């Protein structure tokens, strides 16, 4: 039951490319990151999606890995209509 | 680092 737990911590240079690509996601995807986020971080629940604030430094490694390869999955198929 | 200013701003606008 630990390969939920395995995955690899994201790193600084990952963290910061990661809080970018899920910002290029239209703003009904990171109500998807938020909503990954809040459940996998029972500390910010508080945080409304509206109004969200998410701290990348707080998050366990699984979620930001979840947050990844979420975004990775939304901008790596149709999401780059500007560059 | 991503706080209100990177992130709600990207979020909410």
């Amino acid at each position: 039951s630990e390969e939920e737990d395995k995955c690899k911590p994201m790193s600084y240079e990952e963290k910061r490319q990661l809080s970018l690509d899920i910002n290029k996601l239209p703003g009904e995807k990171l109500g998807r990151v938020v909503h990954i986020i809040q459940s996998r971080e029972p500390s910010l629940k508080n945080s409304n999606p509206d109004e969200i604030e998410i701290d990348f430094e707080t998050l366990k490694p699984s979620t930001l890995r979840e947050l990844e390869r979420y975004v990775t999955s939304c901008l790596r198929k149709k999401r780059k209509p500007q560059a | 680092k991503w706080t209100l200013e990177r992130l709600k701003r990207k979020y909410r606008n």
